[PDB]
């Protein structure tokens, strides 16, 4: 048919064309570390965590966003692509702030996780850190700024799945923030959903804050009855 | 000859010169190309 | 570096110290800390059960 | 505190398959329900997509 | 066949009014030879326009040198439903860079017939020329050379006897920095915020408005129909092969008549330097460093600025790259790392802010660089701050992290001895 | 180095959503012309020049500025906010009747911009941010204007003013002050960015049409 040969550390797999090479990576059973990517959303590109190296090419391509070619070698374990994965949470990690203790994403944080195991176990920055004020946008969604890594899910989940458009960015740069630039509630049935989607304990649950962490909660799985959705 | 400055012209342009021309072009343009919708959001 | 009964400290200004992360519920080999938090009248985050059983505790 | 009386409230096996864990169940004699595995079904992304010339796709930030 | 360079004929010369000393108007322009056989150029059709372009070794005049023929055949498509667009990048937004505007104000008719020129190469329906907020008097002189372009017919409805149908449109932008990047135009064109977007998709398959678009330079773009007139043979005949053609240089800085002068591609640095910039300034022996290409391009000091060439390969090997070719000079007299530091924050207060290695390492090395000036640091930083800068480097959305990386690398290289000295004293004097 | 401006918008007595502003007629047929510069699909393309349009109405732009475009193209409030907010030569706050801008980028800086920055600074009596009592100058630092051959220069009001030294710019100042329009350009008399005394280009008449045409064409 129409499938192309591609190689994942040397590893035959037949993909359709369109496919990136995240998701050609994802057949093989190996997941490209990620903060801005997301399944349900718009391929965005910014965070650049994802960058991998494809063989006998001297650059790094950002996985999430980058159509797999026919006979690429995609080295994910490669030390080009570590370095990559250290240099940007280096990066991610340079400013965010030490709230590790009371921010209510402590043992649920993809940041976290992936620093600790695909960044470095150290710090070189001898700056000062940034903070920015917080924005009110209801009493759902409890909102901390200076946590925020700017992947911009929550702009496109509100613009794209709940159909709002009033989150986005302003300024430029290193202060550039994501907010409304205007007092005003993110009021919508899905307005919960964006405390999913934040990588960080940026958009956090206001009724569930400080209550519980994560490794002591039981999961049960269940049906809603709110509705005949289900 | 070569002696003179010949842009002084670009002394004597007011605040709305730009959009002036701009207005005054727009009845020398093509038709536009359409995309089918009113916008993306439609 | 001797280790005796526990306590809980708290900064100068007279306000507790214990932010309620639990790391230390967490790491507790004998499971002898029972942490239960909620924000305070003023947004604090501040523990509202903090027990530790001492007949459980291994110090 | 939180007390219980049942001793089996903190038991969870693992198991490589969903056969190895209906046979363990059906051996120990205990009644079982087995829900199917859930995958979530391959995409299609599209960078080039957010900026469409006609489509809806077209995002209005980024 | 030829070995030297550098002594380009007045009447050699593309931008004849470069200087605004005669008449840049729609008669001014018609007398140094613009709109001359257009309708020939026109009816010829594209692929001989490409092909004449292509012979000629016409490189990028952006500051990335990529060979436009290639770019403009990559435009050359069948027709898929959409239409064509052409979009003239007159940002200007390299310190040290001041051609564009000069042949924007002095000279627009060369730069609309060379929009109908590479329109009609690429098959586009209208040109949509960027040209940077700042130069209003410069937008408000082409856009009156452009209504009298449409007046005379040679744009507009059949823009000649020749049946093509071709429109110019002018939009400002207003302070951006990144909005000079291709894809950071296309989006401030379409009503967004200056960021660019990733490749692929390149903007041949979706670009302005989704549409198929090339986005090239003022000076490329002007210097085609010159190119069609004379041949691609006698603008190959200037240069070194693989750098061929007349370039504009803008020098800057310590010099006694710092200037812009277009002269032949593959010249000396050190005689432009003295034939039009009228030398440095106490001499040459007074020369510390030298910028060839523009901000984005790496520091020479004064061993290799001695016998260097002034072209893509040659500026490459020696580690700078030719850039936009905007010298900027520096003598015995300027802190060298505070000039650096300058740059830096430059670059800390344009970047767009999308992708997390410019914005977040750009601002460190702007702290870090503000550090080292007074010698705040310690030795060891300097080796760090070079692991930052490659950090940066090779992983962003577009060039604006390479841009910012490479001048501190640069510095680094080429003067460690002196961040050194710096925190020696600073040590010392400090205790 | 640091901003220093806000990118959070607060409501204010004299900039609230309820401020007056609207569009003059003339501005509108400007507008529909802008318009019609794009496609009938895409018309957030308008959205930087008709904002634009909007500060040279009002010099600055209030929040009920850009509500008003976001309303005459259809577009969400919050995007025409991104961009107001993303380029520098909006004017979120109220600026004064002559905005100076004054270029320390390394080019500049290297023919002695502090010098004039400092006379500026001396002749109007405020800081670098600031603007005078009266409401009649703002002084602000910006980067690179694209006229560094002829640093060091100013801009004010869409002039160009280059070449500058210290007595200069304070004969500009006091001439704005005084009523009437300096001249734009390069002060010293070198007519626009060629060599001062080396005349080394350009020198002979240039070429007229047909002078190196090729053969068939
Ligand atoms: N003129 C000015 O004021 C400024 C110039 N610059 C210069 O711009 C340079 C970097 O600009 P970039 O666009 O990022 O370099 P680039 O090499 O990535 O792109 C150059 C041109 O070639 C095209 N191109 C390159 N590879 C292609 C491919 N495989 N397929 C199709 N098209 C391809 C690109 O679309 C682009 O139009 C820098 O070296 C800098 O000196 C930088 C700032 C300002
Ligand atoms: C940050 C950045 C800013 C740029 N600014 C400009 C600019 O102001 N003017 C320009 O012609 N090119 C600029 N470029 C280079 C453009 O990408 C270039 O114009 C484009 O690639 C095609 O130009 P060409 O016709 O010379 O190949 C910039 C590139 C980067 C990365
Ligand atoms: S978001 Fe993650 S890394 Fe940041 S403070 Fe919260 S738990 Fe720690
Ligand atoms: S608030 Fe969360 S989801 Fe939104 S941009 Fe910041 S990190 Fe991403
Ligand atoms: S919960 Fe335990 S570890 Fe955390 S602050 Fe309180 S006492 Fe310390
Ligand atoms: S490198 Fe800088 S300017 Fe370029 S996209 Fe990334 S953040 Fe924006
Ligand atoms: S996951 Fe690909 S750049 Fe963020
Ligand atoms: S450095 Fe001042 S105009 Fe360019
Ligand atoms: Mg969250």
């Amino acid at each position: 048919s129409n499938l192309i040969e591609v190689f994942v550390d040397g590893q035959s797999v037949m993909v359709e064309p369109g496919t990136t090479v995240l998701q050609a990576c994802e057949k093989v059973g190996m997941q490209i570390p990620r903060f801005c990517y997301h399944e349900r959303l718009s391929v965005a590109g910014n965070c650049r965590m994802c960058l991998v190296e494809i063989e006998k090419a001297p650059k790094v391509v950002a996985a999430c966003a980058m159509p797999v070619m026919k006979g690429w070698n995609i080295l994910t374990n490669s030390e080009k692509s570590k370095k990559a994965r250290e240099g940007v949470m280096e990066f991610l990690l340079a400013n965010h702030p030490l709230d590790c203790p009371i921010c209510d994403q402590g043992g649920e944080c993809d940041l976290q996780d992936q620093s600790m195991m695909f960044g470095s176990d150290r710090s070189r920055f001898l700056e000062g850190k940034r903070a920015v004020e917080d924005k009110n946008i209801g009493p759902l969604v409890k909102t901390i700024m200076t946590r925020c890594i700017q992947c911009t899910r929550c702009i496109r989940f509100a613009s794209e799945i709940a159909g709002v458009d009033d989150l986005g960015t302003t300024g430029r740069g290193n202060d550039m923030q994501v907010g409304t630039y205007i007092e005003k509630m993110f009021m919508s049935e899905l307005s919960g959903n964006i405390i999913d989607i934040c990588p960080v304990g940026a958009l956090t649950s206001k009724p569930y804050a400080f209550t519980a962490r994560p490794w002591e909660t039981r999961k049960t799985e269940s049906i809603d009855v709110m509705d005949a959705v289900g | 000859d070569n002696s003179t400055y010949r842009n002084l012209q670009h002394h004597e342009y007011s605040t709305y010169t730009f959009l002036d021309l701009n207005v005054e072009l727009s009845k020398f343009r093509m038709p536009q190309p359409s995309s089918g919708r009113q916008s993306p959001r439609h | 570096r001797f280790r005796g009964e526990h306590a809980l400290r708290r900064y100068p200004s007279g306000e507790e110290r214990c932010i309620a992360c639990k790391l230390c519920e967490a790491v507790c080999p004998a499971q002898a800390i029972t942490i239960e938090a909620e924000p305070r009248a003023d947004g604090s985050r501040r523990t509202t059960r903090y027990d530790i059983d001492m007949t459980k505790c291994i110090y | 505190w939180s007390s219980t009386a049942d001793p089996l409230s903190n038991l969870v096996l693992t198991f490589s398959t969903k056969e190895d864990a209906v046979a363990f169940a059906e051996k120990n004699g205990w009644s079982f329900d087995v829900e199917e595995r859930k995958v979530p079904k391959p995409k299609s992304k599209s960078y080039g997509a957010n900026f469409s010339w006609n489509k809806r796709t077209r995002v209005s930030t980024k | 066949k030829k070995t030297s360079f550098g002594s380009l004929k007045d009447e050699d010369r593309i931008f004849t009014n470069l200087y605004g000393r005669h008449d840049w108007r729609l008669k001014g322009a018609q007398s140094r030879g613009d709109w001359y056989k257009t309708k020939e150029i026109l009816l010829k059709g594209p692929d001989w326009i490409l092909g004449e372009v292509k012979t000629s070794g016409l490189r990028g005049r952006g500051g990335a040198g990529f060979p436009t023929g290639l770019k403009w055949s990559f435009m050359n498509k069948p027709s898929d439903g959409r239409p064509k667009y052409l979009v003239v990048n007159a940002d200007e937004g390299e310190p040290g860079t001041c051609k564009d505007r000069e042949i924007i104000r002095h000279d627009p008719h060369k730069l609309v017939e060379g929009c109908l020129v590479g329109g009609r190469a690429m098959g586009a329906r209208a040109a949509y020329i960027y040209i940077r907020g700042e130069f209003y008097n410069e937008a408000s002189n082409l856009q009156v050379a452009i209504r009298e372009a449409y007046e005379a017919g040679l744009i507009g409805k059949n823009a000649c006897g020749s049946g093509y149908d071709f429109d110019v449109f002018v939009v400002r932008g207003a302070g951006a920095y990144i909005c000079g990047e291709e894809t950071a135009l296309i989006e401030s064109i379409e009503g967004k915020q200056g960021k660019p977007r990733l490749k692929p998709p390149f903007p041949a398959d979706v670009g302005v408005f989704g549409c198929p678009t090339t986005v090239a330079n003022v000076e490329t773009v002007a210097v085609s129909p010159t190119i069609c007139r004379r041949g691609g043979a006698w603008f190959a005949s200037f240069g070194r092969e693989r750098n061929s053609g007349t370039k504009l240089f803008n020098i800057s800085g310590h010099v006694n008549h710092p200037c812009t002068v277009e002269e032949e591609m593959s010249v000396p640095l050190k005689e432009l330097i003295e034939k039009h910039a009228g030398g440095v300034i106490g001499g040459w022996d007074n020369l510390l460093a030298v910028i060839p290409g523009g901000s984005s391009t790496p520091l020479i000091p004064k061993s290799v600025c001695e016998t260097v060439l002034m072209d893509f390969d040659a500026l490459v090997q020696a580690q700078t790259g030719l850039g936009t070719a905007a010298v900027i000079v520096m003598d015995r007299s300027t802190d060298i790392v505070k000039a650096i530091a300058r740059l830096i924050e430059f670059y800390k207060h344009e970047s767009c802010g999308q992708c997390t290695p410019c914005r977040e390492g750009v601002d460190w090395m702007n702290k870090v660089m503000a550090r080292f000036v007074k010698g705040d640091a310690r030795p060891a930083e300097i080796d760090s701050l070079w692991e930052i800068s490659k950090q940066i480097e090779g992983h962003t959305i577009c060039a604006l992290g390479d841009g910012a990386a490479w001048p501190v690398q640069g510095l680094i290289r080429h003067f460690r001895p002196e961040l050194e000295e710096r925190m020696q004293q600073f040590a010392l004097q400090h205790q | 180095g640091a901003g220093g401006a806000l990118f959070v918008h607060r409501d204010t007595p004299e900039n609230n959503p309820d401020t007056p502003f609207d569009f003059t007629p003339e501005n509108y047929k400007r507008i529909e012309a802008i318009v019609k510069n794009y496609p009938e699909g895409h018309k957030a393309a308008a959205v930087l020049p008709v904002l634009d349009l909007a500060q040279r109405q009002n010099g600055w732009l209030p929040i009920s500025a850009m509500n008003k475009v976001a309303e005459i193209l259809q577009v969400p409030p919050m995007r025409v906010y991104e961009v107001a907010t993303f380029y520098t030569m909006y004017n979120r706050k109220p600026v004064g009747k002559y905005h100076i801008q004054v270029c320390t980028t390394t080019p500049c800086m290297l023919r002695n911009s502090d010098s004039i920055l400092e006379a500026i600074q001396k002749k109007l009596g405020i800081k670098v941010g600031e603007t005078t009592p009266d409401k009649l100058f703002t002084l602000i630092e910006v980067e690179c204007l694209g006229a560094c051959v002829n640093a060091p220069m100013v801009q004010i009001n869409d002039n160009y003013y280059e070449d500058l030294t210290p007595k200069d710019i304070e004969e500009i100042i006091d001439e704005l002050k005084a009523g009437k329009i300096p001249k734009p350009g390069p002060r010293s008399g070198r007519f626009s960015c060629e060599p001062a005394g080396g005349l080394t280009s350009l020198t002979e008449p240039p070429k007229g049409p047909g002078f190196g045409v090729q053969a068939g064409l």
